């Protein structure tokens, strides 16, 4: 009631001391409504004009036992302060404490205190101040510790409950003003700057809303627990399987067979130091830091002749790659989880040891890489949902007007902004032609129509404001910004290279007719509307953990550089200044974070950096996902209501083509009127007979294995074929019947089905497809006109013989029936993808076109200084007197539109992004030599673009693939569109298991010694006593490493071997005691099975170290004891729900993955016939290559997940000399020339990337929805 | 690439046939400076005699009267780091029937390192009047027709026994 | 490299006295490319005499104003280059320099001590 404004006086304290006495004498919640730092509620009414921030009697009933009063302040917002004496000398009424609270409780003091605070943020970002920025620093700390007086003495120290230390934002503010004054008077500089980074964590509690969003990513994160755990003891035990696999082998280098002057090997090893006498004794690659890895097997890498391969030296990548030790197994496997940089401890690893352990990478891959990180996704989802539910349920709870009528009738009509919007288009077709060796005549031409399309969108924006005048003209949004843009081309007409690409943005006009473009823009206009907080704490973490970085190691960058740089120069990723800082920040938070980690622990230490870095992925990571989530839910949750009528007022461009079509009808009827004015039995049992047969399992399983050997035998055709003299004609004719089988089938399945019946289905014209080209083949072979150029290229298509599988294979079929399901919500959002990625490719062409040329020694690579060869001009001088002297281009760039939209490919995935980048920031101009770091901000150039097109544009797929995937399932009725139908039944079965009721327990025995046992070994102690033993045998088998002495192997055998005894007791006693009720229980069989290979593995190991000498099967065969560990699972209830999801989910899996082998078999079969003799560089090499099946279906693998495929596609690019030679010989083959096919290569390594993009949304389809499943039921 | 085929055996009298010796390196990065020498066993002799001798691209040929003008380079040319030292007969006659040997002397260049290599491989001519056709061929085609010819008669078999199932089936209805 | 030293230092005469000279270098010190220059000095315009350097092995060059009283008490291994000596009469007093250069480190350091004798 508004009658309820009483003072606070001394009738009040003593109202007050009467209440708390009565309280006392008594001896619940205090009103969320008068909750203090929420708005007044409109009961209350407007505040009477004397008792505005004055000490106002407690508003809330529930206090008026306890002793504190209430201020209310302009914008009726609650402060709640403490009654009790401040300090226990002043008291509530006092003409200091009342001043204090009101300045507080004021406004102006918020806004100056965040001005102090972002000009403090600005000025952190001086890696070296000048001498006068003291005086300021000076002013901060004085300005600070008088907001801390004033809260001192507003609202009392400790004194109370109400008071300056409650507030958890108070304990930093007082720890910093403390450390500040406190370092004054010690007056390691970094550190105590360091803690100066504090005051940024300030504008937080000075920005209104920032709190209860933090509080919130608090709270979200704590449902990552069970998660946590699970990701930690996975990575475990895989680091736990990788240091037994490949312990030290890493250390594998190549060796001088011949020394002198009595060398050995420890004796060269015990007195190099320097990588120029390292170089002498081992095989280095050309602009190699690390030794060429070399391995013992068949498959691994071979020395060159007069090096043998042994184990010596230090791992590669400073020391830091290896699996020597349990904690660099698992830094490398939470790399590979992560998968950063991944490819190239791939490539090292099968290097090392053998191409055979590729299974390890896939299984890794498959199972921590890409579930893990499911579980996490799906965890924070549901967290958020829940949250939003929450929110949504609390919130529910004279001669001018003859100009203007005729110029409004002539502007607003329908043909007009069908007109304009056809203008649009043409002049992005216009602006799209650019490209860098441009003739005058074409600069000319592009001139004229861009002036020409500037002065009509001039002409329109004049008539319409003539038309409406500006006071109706400025009240709409688009209106706004096309004045904006039109008066920015006519700037840049008086008038650089950016403002011409400012008319780009008019593209975003046609969100008005294009529904899918909208969602991008709401999206966009979320991201700082309602999610603006979200958006800013991302932002003002991101400037924290760059002011961190540059504090803590810009000094170290540069005292230490020549440890990362031989150059004794800085590297291109630092932290030497604050610009750079950020870069690196933005990199990791792009989730690359290895490379530039390495530096960082070799110039300033490894616990610093890896603390650094994980504290930055980690928290980084968390906000990004929330920002995410956040965004794609709401956005596409929001319009779930349909609150508004599809377009009620009908929009300009359906109305001009409203009567477009109409006119058309008019034209046509009055056409036609005036042109008709002026002018058996045997037959039919026989196709019963056919169709009986081939509707027969025996003829689908024959056809399925002549399809399964037909398309093996693909396989063997590799550069190998010449020495498999034999079976290249066996396969010939196997080629021929095969032909001749496929043939008998589609005339058997023509005269059974019928002509129409055939036809009529895409299976059976796939089929017809196949066979009509192997026939074609086949007869220009047969007639002689074998190598006849398109005929001869025809062969190549004997690839998508694999494919005659998918319509036999129900796993593989199902699958591809949802692909083809949501193919065109696919195409709109690739459609409004490729529009909002023209405007960066055209942007790119304008800023980068032609300057990413240079001039450079083709020994080394390297470009050569500035100083000299300034030009090309020079650099062609040059080239006349030298001779190892190239004017060179980067194969990916920015020349036109097209190579524009590979390189923002590449930078959108991630790759080819470093190497475009350094382009980019050096480039100086057309002709002119790059300079190193001219162009330093173009960086900010892919870091908007890497936002921008890159995740809103990745949240618009997203959201629409999971809507299209939903509203499909909801076609078929709540039925799973990933399994079949006999899968159907399995997955129901399997169901039951995560429901069981507990069963009876087990009768105890009728005998008086194995009663007692039974009791004994039927306890929780006993679990418990088991689960530590678990544990210390985990930790025993952590303990181990490489180069450990025998001692330690013997001790830690022995200690593996009481472990073995005890396991095997306990597996008596339960035995002894639960008699043949044992074997019931699917753990305790798995116990059983458990125990017994742990027996038989320590014993067979012996036998594979004592007689037998197998190094590789006794590693294999020592892995038996990881089965001890994996019975951890058994007392974890919060992660065997986790796993039980995974097990449910592997049905769906399974034919995906079927799926994803045999494209990638068709792939392989293609690479194999095309790239197989391209030269070897980049990407490409001794084992990494299109030889052979085996390698390419190691490169597919590897580029499934989009890692190294610029690497890969890069050696195809070569067309040309000198970068390839047209007409080399290849001993052993007829082919020749190692040159590669430009586009060829490009539309092969674009669809692939593309094709197991969708497979991979499609296996986070599967998981998220087994997740929901088992988390709800 | 460089895939080491190996050498045919069988050579008809009065054509030309080129006899085959391949060598790659362990690793095709590497430097070298190769030649290579031959050496001929004619069947009914006990004795390697060498015949030729090729290095910095030029063929220095024996004084031997069954090779004197019969032998051409088919090796690799134009660089001095040979892995194809193959040889061409032009007019075979029944004197180049015997035991082969392909010395191949490579000699890498390493940083600061020099290894001095050699291989030897063994090639073996036998001279024929005509050509005869590979067995493999042989048994290959004659699988393909038989196969081919099984085939067909079991699905005109299979053809048969439906439809005369089906006319009786239907008769009966 | 900083180079830390006293810029005063005083030393009772008929005592032992030692010249604290201590440098901070990223790279781990190589005897076989470090270079190391004592000088003395007897003021700031004065010549420069050098009187102990470091090449491969600590060589001290025995000049007669110093006779053999001064030793290496130091460790580069360690970073400490400081100089002790042995009882002193009052000429002794001046200025002392030890240049340090580490490489692969660029940039070189001078570090000055204005030795005192007290009576
Ligand atoms: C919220 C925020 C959460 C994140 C909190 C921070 C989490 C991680 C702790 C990091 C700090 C501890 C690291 C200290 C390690 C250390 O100082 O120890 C040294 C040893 C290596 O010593 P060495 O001489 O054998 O190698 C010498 C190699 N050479 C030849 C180059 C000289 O370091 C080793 O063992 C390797 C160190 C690997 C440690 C695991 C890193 C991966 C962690 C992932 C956690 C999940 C996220
Ligand atoms: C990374 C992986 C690292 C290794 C993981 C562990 C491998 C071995 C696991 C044990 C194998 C024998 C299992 C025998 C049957 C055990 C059993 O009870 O099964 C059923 C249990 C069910 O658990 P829940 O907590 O009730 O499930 C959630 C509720 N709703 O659910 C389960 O225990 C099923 C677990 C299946 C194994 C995990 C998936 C493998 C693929
Ligand atoms: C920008 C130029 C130089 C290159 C690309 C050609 C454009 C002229 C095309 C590309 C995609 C086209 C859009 C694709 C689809 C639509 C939705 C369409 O809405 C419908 O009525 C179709 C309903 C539906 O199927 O979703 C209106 C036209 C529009 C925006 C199209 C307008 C013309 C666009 C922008
Ligand atoms: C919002 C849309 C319209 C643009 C999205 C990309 C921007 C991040 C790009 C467009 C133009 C770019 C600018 C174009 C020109 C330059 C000059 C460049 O420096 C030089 O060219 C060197 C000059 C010299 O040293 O003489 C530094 C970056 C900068 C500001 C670029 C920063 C990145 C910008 C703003
Ligand atoms: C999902 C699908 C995953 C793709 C997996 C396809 C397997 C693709 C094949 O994997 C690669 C290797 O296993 C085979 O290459 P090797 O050279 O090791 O062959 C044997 C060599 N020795 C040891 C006999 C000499
Ligand atoms: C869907 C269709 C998928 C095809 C299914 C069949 C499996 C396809 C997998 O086939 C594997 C082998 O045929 C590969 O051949 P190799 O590289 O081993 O050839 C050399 C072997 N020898 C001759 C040296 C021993
Ligand atoms: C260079 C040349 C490249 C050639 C590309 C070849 C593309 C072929 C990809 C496969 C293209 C897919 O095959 C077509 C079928 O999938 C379409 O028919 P449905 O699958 O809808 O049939 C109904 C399914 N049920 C109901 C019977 C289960
Ligand atoms: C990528 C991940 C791949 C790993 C997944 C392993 C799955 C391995 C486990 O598969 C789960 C099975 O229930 C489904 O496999 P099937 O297709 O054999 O069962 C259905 C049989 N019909 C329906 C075809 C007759
Ligand atoms: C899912 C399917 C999506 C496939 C996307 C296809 C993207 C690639 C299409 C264009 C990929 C091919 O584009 C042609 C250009 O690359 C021509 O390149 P050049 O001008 O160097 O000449 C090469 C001729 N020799
Ligand atoms: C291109 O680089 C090569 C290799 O660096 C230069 O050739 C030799 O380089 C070494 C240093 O590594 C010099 O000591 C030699 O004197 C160089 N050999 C010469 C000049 O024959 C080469 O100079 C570079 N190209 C140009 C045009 O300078
Ligand atoms: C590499 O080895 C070959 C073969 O042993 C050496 O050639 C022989 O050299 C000796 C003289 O040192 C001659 O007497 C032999 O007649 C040569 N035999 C042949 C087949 O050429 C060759 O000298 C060695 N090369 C180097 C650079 O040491
Ligand atoms: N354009 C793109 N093709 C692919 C294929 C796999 C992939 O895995 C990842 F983990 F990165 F999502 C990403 C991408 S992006
Ligand atoms: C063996 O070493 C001695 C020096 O200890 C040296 O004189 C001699 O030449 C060496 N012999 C060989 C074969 O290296
Ligand atoms: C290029 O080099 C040749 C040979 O050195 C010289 O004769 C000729 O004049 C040069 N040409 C130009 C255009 O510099
Ligand atoms: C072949 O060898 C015989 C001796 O066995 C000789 O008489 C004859 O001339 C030789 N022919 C040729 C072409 O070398
Ligand atoms: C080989 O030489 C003989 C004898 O001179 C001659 O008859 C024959 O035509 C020659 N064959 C060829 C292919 O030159």
């Amino acid at each position: 009631g508004p009658q309820s404004f009483v003072h606070f006086t001394k009738q009040s304290l003593a109202l007050i001391e009467q209440r708390i006495a009565e309280r006392k004498s008594k001896e619940p919640k205090p009103s969320s409504d008068l909750e203090a730092g929420k708005q007044l509620p409109f009961i209350y009414g407007d505040i009477p004009p004397g008792m505005v921030s004055e000490p106002l009697e407690d508003l809330d009933p529930y206090y008026a036992d306890k002793k504190t009063f209430i201020v209310l302040n302009k914008g009726k917002t609650i402060f709640r302060f403490n009654a009790t004496p401040a300090l226990y000398m002043l008291s509530p009424f006092s003409p200091l404490r009342r001043i204090s609270i009101k300045i507080l409780v004021h406004s102006l003091f918020s806004m100056l205190i965040m001005c102090t605070i972002l000009t403090n943020c600005i000025f952190m970002t001086m890696n070296n101040p000048p001498d006068w920025t003291k005086n300021v620093e000076y002013t901060f700390t004085g300005i600070y510790t008088f907001e801390s007086l004033v809260k001192i003495l507003a609202r009392g120290f400790c004194v109370g409950e109400f008071t300056f230390l409650r507030d958890p934002w108070n304990w930093l503010d007082f720890v910093v003003i403390v450390f500040a004054y406190l370092t004054e008077f010690v007056n390691n500089v970094s550190a105590l700057r360091t803690f100066r980074v504090l005051r940024a964590l300030k504008t937080i509690s000075v920005i209104p809303g920032l709190k209860t969003i933090v509080g919130a990513l608090i709270q979200s994160v704590k449902k990552l627990s069970d998660v946590m755990i699970l990701t930690v003891f996975c990575l475990s035990v895989f680091a736990l399987i990788g240091l037994q696999l490949f312990m030290g082998n890493l250390k594998h280098k190549c060796f001088r067979n011949s020394l002198e002057n009595n060398e050995t090997l420890e004796s060269i090893m015990n007195t190099l130091e320097s990588e120029e006498d390292f170089r002498k004794y081992f095989y280095y690659l050309e602009g190699s830091k690390d030794a060429l890895l070399c391995g013992f097997s068949t498959d691994s890498g071979q020395c060159p002749e007069g090096y043998t391969c042994v184990k010596i030296g230090r791992n590669p990548d400073y020391g830091y790659t290896s699996f020597d030790t349990f904690s660099w197994a698992f830094l490398a496997l939470f790399r590979l989880m992560t998968q950063d940089y991944w490819e190239n401890l791939y490539q090292q690893t099968l290097r090392a040891a053998g191409k055979t352990y590729m299974i390890f990478f896939v299984v890794v891959i498959f199972l921590g890489s890409f579930y893990l990180i499911n579980l996490i996704l799906a965890v924070v989802a549901m967290a958020y949902e829940e949250q939003n539910q929450a929110n949504i349920e609390e919130a529910k709870q004279p001669y001018w007007i003859k100009f203007k009528k005729c110029i409004y009738f002539i502007v607003m009509d329908p043909f007009v902004d069908l007109a304009i919007t056809i203008c649009i288009v043409l002049n992005t077709l216009f602006m799209a032609m650019e490209h860098h060796p441009m003739t005058e005549e074409f600069k000319n031409v592009l001139a004229i129509g861009n002036l020409v399309f500037t002065g009509i969108f001039a002409a329109e924006m004049v008539l319409k404001l003539i038309a409406m005048d500006p006071y109706e003209y400025f009240q709409v949004g688009w209106n706004i910004f096309d004045s904006l843009i039109v008066t920015l081309s006519l700037v840049e007409l008086f008038l650089l290279s950016v403002l011409r690409s400012f008319r780009l943005l008019r593209v975003f006009k046609l969100a008005k007719s294009w529904p899918t473009l909208n969602m991008l823009i709401k999206i966009i206009g979320n991201s700082v509307g309602a999610l603006g907080n979200l958006t800013l704490v991302l932002a003002i973490i991101v400037f924290i953990f760059a002011v961190v970085g540059m504090q803590l190691f810009g000094k170290s960058y540069k005292e230490c550089v020549c440890k990362i740089n031989d150059d004794c120069t800085l590297p291109r990723w630092h932290m030497n200044d604050f610009f750079h800082s950020f870069l690196i920040v933005f990199r990791v938070l792009c989730g690359e974070w290895i490379e530039t980690m390495w530096d960082c622990m070799e110039v300033a230490g490894q616990a610093m950096c890896l603390i650094v870095y994980m504290m930055v992925m980690v928290i980084g990571n968390l906000v990004v996902l929330n920002l995410f989530l956040a965004l794609l839910l709401s956005s596409f949750s929001s319009d779930n209501l349909t609150a508004i009528e599809e377009d009620p007022d009908a929009n300009n461009l359906q109305i001009a083509v409203t009567r477009i079509k109409k006119g058309i009808n008019y034209v046509k009827q009055t056409l036609r009127e005036f042109i008709l004015k002026a002018f058996g039995k045997i037959w039919w049992n026989i196709r019963k007979t056919c169709y009986k047969i081939v509707e027969h399992s025996w003829f689908e399983s024959f056809i399925v294995l002549m399809i399964l050997l037909s398309s093996g035998a693909l396989a063997f055709e590799d550069i190998y074929i010449e020495r498999k003299k034999t079976i290249k004609i066996i396969l010939e004719y196997a080629d021929k019947i095969f032909t001749y089988i496929f043939i008998l089938e589609m005339l058997l399945k023509w005269i059974a089905y019928g002509y129409k019946t055939y036809f009529t289905n895409a299976w059976c014209w796939l089929d017809f497809l196949i066979v009509d080209v192997s026939l074609v083949t086949l007869v220009a072979n047969t007639l002689g006109y074998s190598d006849l150029g398109p005929i001869k290229s025809l062969r190549t298509l004997r690839a998508l013989r694999p494919l005659r599988a998918l319509s036999r294979f129900e796993g593989m079929r199902v699958v591809v029936n949802a692909l083809i399901g949501a193919i065109p919500s696919i195409m709109n959002v690739l459609l409004v993808c490729l529009i909002f990625w023209l405007i960066f490719s055209i942007m790119g062409v304008n800023l980068f076109a032609g300057k990413f040329y240079e001039c450079i020694n083709t020994t080394d690579g390297s470009r050569f200084p500035a100083s000299q060869v300034p030009n090309r001009s020079e650099c062609f001088a040059l080239m006349n007197v030298s001779q190892n002297v190239r004017w060179k281009n980067l194969k990916v760039n920015f020349d036109n539109v097209g190579l524009g939209y590979l390189s923002l490919l590449q930078v959108a995935t991630f790759k080819g992004w470093t190497i475009i980048m350094y382009a980019a920031v050096d480039s100086v101009n057309v002709d002119k030599q790059p300079k190193y770091e001219y162009s330093l901000y173009m960086y900010i150039y892919f870091v908007v673009f890497i936002i921008f097109g890159s995740f809103f544009t990745l949240n618009l797929f997203i959201g629409v693939i999971i809507d299209n995937f939903n509203q499909q399932k909801k076609k078929l009725g709540g039925q799973d569109i990933f399994m079949t139908e006999e899968q159907k039944k399995y997955y129901n079965a399997m169901k039951k298991l995560g429901s069981k009721k507990p069963q009876k327990p087990i009768p105890r025995p009728g005998n008086k010694i194995q009663g007692c046992i039974f009791d004994l070994v039927t306890n929780q102690a006993f679990d418990i006593s088991i689960m530590v033993l678990i544990c210390l045998n985990m930790v025993t088998m952590m303990v181990e490493k490489e180069g450990q002495s025998q001692h330690m192997t013997e001790v830690l055998y022995w200690i593996n071997v009481v472990f073995i005894i005890l396991f095997t007791g306990e597996c008596v006693l339960k035995l002894i005691s639960l008699r043949h009720y044992y074997f019931t229980v699917g753990w305790n069989i798995f116990d059983f099975v458990v125990v017994i290979i742990s027996i038989v593995g320590m014993f067979l190991a012996d036998l594979i170290e004592t007689y037998f000498v197998s190094p590789t099967l006794f590693r294999v065969i020592r892995l038996a004891r990881i089965g001890r560990i994996l019975r951890l699972v058994k007392g974890a209830k919060g992660i065997r729900t986790l796993l039980f999801a995974l097990m449910m989910s592997l049905p769906a899996l399974f034919n995906i993955g079927l799926l994803l082998f045999l494209v990638m078999f068709i792939y392989a079969i293609f690479g194999m016939s095309n790239f197989a003799y391209v030269k070897k560089e980049d990407g490409i090499n001794d084992m990494f290559n299109f030889e052979t099946f085996g390698n390419s279906m190691i490169c597919l693998f590897q580029i499934t997940t989009s890692a190294g495929w610029d690497g890969l596609l890069a050696p195809i690019l070569n067309s040309k000399p000198p970068d390839c030679d047209p007409k080399k010989v290849h001993p052993g083959s007829s082919v020749e020339g190692d040159c590669g096919n430009p586009s060829v290569g490009i539309f092969y390594f674009v669809s692939y990337i593309i094709i197991s993009f969708l497979v991979v949304v499609n296996m986070y389809i599967a998981v998220i929805l087994e997740n929901f499943s088992v988390a709800t039921e | 690439g460089c895939v080491e085929v190996d050498s045919e055996t069988e050579a008809v009298y009065g054509m030309t046939f080129k006899i085959l010796c391949i060598s790659c390196k362990r690793r095709s990065e590497t430097n070298a400076e190769t030649f290579t020498e031959w050496t001929f066993r004619q069947k009914g002799t006990e004795e390697f005699v060498k015949i030729l001798r090729y290095e910095n691209e030029v063929l220095q040929l024996e004084e031997d009267e069954r090779f004197e003008g019969r032998v051409v380079w088919n090796g690799s040319r134009g660089t001095k780091d040979l892995q194809d030292l193959s040889i061409f007969i032009t007019n075979v006659t029944y004197n180049h029937s015997g035991d082969y040997e392909c010395h191949v002397y490579r000699l890498l260049f390493f940083e600061n390192y020099e290894h001095n290599t050699s291989v030897v491989k063994k090639i073996h001519i036998e001279v024929v009047d005509k050509a005869n056709r590979d067995m493999a061929s042989i048994v290959s085609e004659i699988m393909m027709y038989v196969l081919i010819v099984v085939l067909t008669i079991w699905l005109v078999a299979e053809m048969i026994y439906c439809y005369k199932k089906i006319a009786a089936a239907t008769e009966t209805a | 490299m900083e180079v830390t030293v006293p810029a005063t230092l005083n030393v009772l005469n008929g005592s032992d006295a030692r010249l604290p000279c201590t440098f901070n270098s990223c790279y781990t010190v190589n005897h076989k490319q470090f270079s190391l220059n004592w000088t003395y000095q007897e003021c700031n315009n004065c010549s420069e005499e050098m009187f102990l350097q470091f090449r491969m092995k600590i060589i001290n060059l025995k000049l007669e104003r110093f006779q053999d009283r001064v030793e290496f008490s130091g460790n580069p291994s360690k970073y400490d280059v400081s100089v002790m000596l042995r009882n002193v009469q009052p000429e002794d007093e001046g200025i002392y320099n030890c240049y340090i250069m580490n490489p692969p480190d660029r940039h070189r350091g001078h570090g000055k001590i204005h030795l005192q004798v007290l009576m």
